[PDB]
């Protein structure tokens, strides 16, 4: 709390006072701008039954810049790359305080449910989403069993 | 001071704008949308294999008289 | 005048047909001096270790160049190029956008009972959201961050996208006040309209609150306006006026190709709008202030079929405001017609096929081949 404007205060009281269905998100101890963050695997997506680590990050310039965020478990997403990056790509605009936290992380959880391979940045992966999603998504269960499961 | 530069597209089609060695990406995509009708929203401009990123400056990447920026009209 | 609708609609059947299946063949340009420039605009992205030509492939393999524009702005182009000829377009091109009214009249008063081409360009108003405390002495125009609110000792002041000082018209006196109030370190550089800032609360709080609402009057008169999105629409002549149809037309960065639009029949679906009824939905787009509504309405007339739901939500919401702007001429179907003849036996002569498919891929093989041998001569 300490050395921080009201919105970022703000932001942090309302997400642990209504938390995202499906999501954990808490601040680190030595670290306020900095988020622990738990996405668990939508229903009825390759996803389902895992949990999901991620590092949700506010830089200096937020709220003027975009959180960063990364997945900490590894995850078969058309849409994450080999370092857990994902796309919060705003089509035709960019960034803008109108957006906040609770909007980031919403994105994500339900990019998890509409993965999107058309645009990617996973390509090995976005491949054989288009060309064999069968496999992709069998592939996907096979990952979040073996890496999502226990942390 | 003003200078000349030239962008080109994918079908070859070439134009030719007048520019300051200050004048940021933005303004040069307006100036694209004056001779083509083409949104800035719809454009991405490549110089040297790198992206012109928008609130930045065409001296910021070292752009110069008779320069040719590539205009990318897929993404 | 009845059957006097369907010269119009074949017009636009022969587009959407031909869009539909050639993609970006109907630009007439031929496959080679597509991969001869694609390979000018690769090299740079070659692997050279082992036989760097293997990995040309590997380049040419990775080619997107025969997939179409996604560029609002150049489909638009395309098809003004399609229906009105090459000068046609270039008259069309010099005539004057039209701000679309309140309500949509001046639209609906510029669609006459003729074969119509309207023309949108849209405008989305991009102010400042940020704004910093600086001394003259450490601020330069050239370097500092654009489209961004200035607070010196003596004056306020507006840096705009090209880099000019636009003065915001403050005394001395205020902005002394403004400039002394605002003292914690983290709101030094900071936002413009933060729902969290109580002027009740702190003087350092009413200071950012009031540079807020100065901001705001003063942008009302300065002009923030960028274009962003570009559509066509073409509106046949029909045989009674509440059975005419328009069928709006556009390609969408990083989102769909015209090609696209055209395979899920969006033309269509908005086509059974209606005139007035579309007209209204554009209308409300620029005079509503619910973001919500605003993003509800961007979806449904400009997401690719089947998105509308989720095209404008989450981090695309539209909290800026947009303003349409139209220009409309009149279409003559037989030299839209010729040309999209004189296309369709360039592609037919030139890529020949037994289907549409097949003529796609011989023309995306003919290109790679030229991309290929380019590269090779270049390396």
């Amino acid at each position: 709390m300490a050395g921080l404007p009201r919105r970022i205060i703000k932001e942090t009281q309302r997400l642990l006072a209504e938390p995202v269905p499906g999501i954990k998100a808490e601040p680190d101890e030595s670290n306020a701008r900095y988020f622990h963050v738990v996405i668990a695997g939508p229903q009825d997506s390759p996803f389902e039954g895992g949990t999901f680590k991620l590092e949700l990050f506010l830089p200096e310039e937020y709220p003027m810049a975009a959180p960063k965020v990364r997945f900490m478990t590894k995850i078969y997403h058309p849409n994450v790359d080999k370092l857990g990056r994902i796309c919060l790509d705003i089509l035709k605009d960019k960034w803008s305080p109108a957006l906040q936290i609770r909007t980031v992380l919403l994105s994500i959880q339900a990019l998890l449910s509409a993965p999107n391979p058309d645009d990617p940045l996973a390509n090995d992966v976005a491949e054989q989403w288009k060309t064999n999603e069968a496999q992709a998504i069998e592939t996907a269960r096979a990952w979040t069993r073996l890496y999502a499961m226990n942390n | 001071s003003h200078m000349q530069i030239f962008v080109k597209t994918l079908t070859g089609k070439t134009i030719t704008l007048e520019v300051e060695p200050s004048d940021t990406i933005e303004n040069v995509k307006a100036k694209i949308q004056d001779k083509e009708g083409i949104p800035p929203d719809q454009q991405r401009l490549i110089f040297a294999g790198k992206q012109l990123e928008d609130g930045r400056t065409l001296s910021d990447y070292n752009i110069q008289k008779e320069s040719t920026l590539h205009l990318v009209l897929r993404l | 005048p009845l059957g006097s609708e369907k010269t119009g609609l074949h017009v636009h059947e022969k587009i959407k047909h031909m869009v539909k299946n050639y993609g970006t063949m109907i630009t007439g340009i031929p496959a080679e001096i597509l991969g001869q420039n694609e390979a000018e605009i690769s090299v740079g992205y070659v692997k050279k270790m082992g036989n760097m030509k293997e990995n040309i492939a590997e380049v040419v393999r990775k080619s997107e160049m025969t997939q179409p524009t996604n560029s609002a702005g150049k489909a638009s182009n395309e098809v003004c190029d399609l229906l009105l000829g090459t000068e046609g377009a270039s008259e069309f091109e010099k005539s004057s956008y039209q701000v679309l009214s309140g309500d949509g009249s001046n639209l609906k008063g510029s669609l006459p009972n003729k074969n119509l081409l309207v023309r949108v360009e849209m405008d989305r108003f991009n102010a400042p959201q940020k704004y910093q405390k600086i001394k003259r002495e450490e601020f330069n125009p050239e370097t500092a961050e654009k489209n961004k609110i200035y607070l010196l000792e003596d004056q306020l002041v507006y840096l705009d996208i090209f880099g000019k000082v636009i003065d915001l018209g403050q005394t001395s006196d205020t902005c002394h006040r403004l400039f002394n109030a605002i003292t914690t370190p983290f709101y030094q550089n900071y936002i413009l309209y933060d729902e969290y800032i109580d002027p009740e609360e702190s003087a350092e709080e009413a200071a950012m609150f009031e540079m807020g609402e100065i901001v705001k009057a003063k942008m009302k008169n300065i002009d923030c306006w960028t274009a962003t999105h570009s559509f066509t629409i073409f509106v046949p002549e029909s045989d009674s006026e509440d059975t005419r149809t328009l069928y709006p037309y556009q390609a969408y960065w990083t989102s769909h190709t015209l090609q696209q639009w055209f395979s899920g029949d969006k033309d269509e679906k908005l086509s059974r709008l209606g005139i007035d009824g579309y007209i209204e939905k554009l209308a409300l787009l620029g005079t509503t202030t619910d973001s919500k509504i605003r993003s509800s309405i961007y979806g449904e007339l400009f997401s690719p079929p089947g998105k509308e739901h989720v095209f404008c939500t989450g981090m695309n919401e539209k909290f800026s405001p947009l303003r349409v702007k139209f220009k409309v001429t009149e279409v003559n179907p037989e030299i839209a017609l010729q040309n999209l003849e004189e296309v369709q036996e360039f592609i037919d002569t030139n890529y020949p096929g037994e289907n549409a498919k097949d003529q796609c891929e011989l023309y995306k093989i003919k290109a790679q081949e030229a991309m290929t041998k380019q590269l090779e001569m270049r390396l």
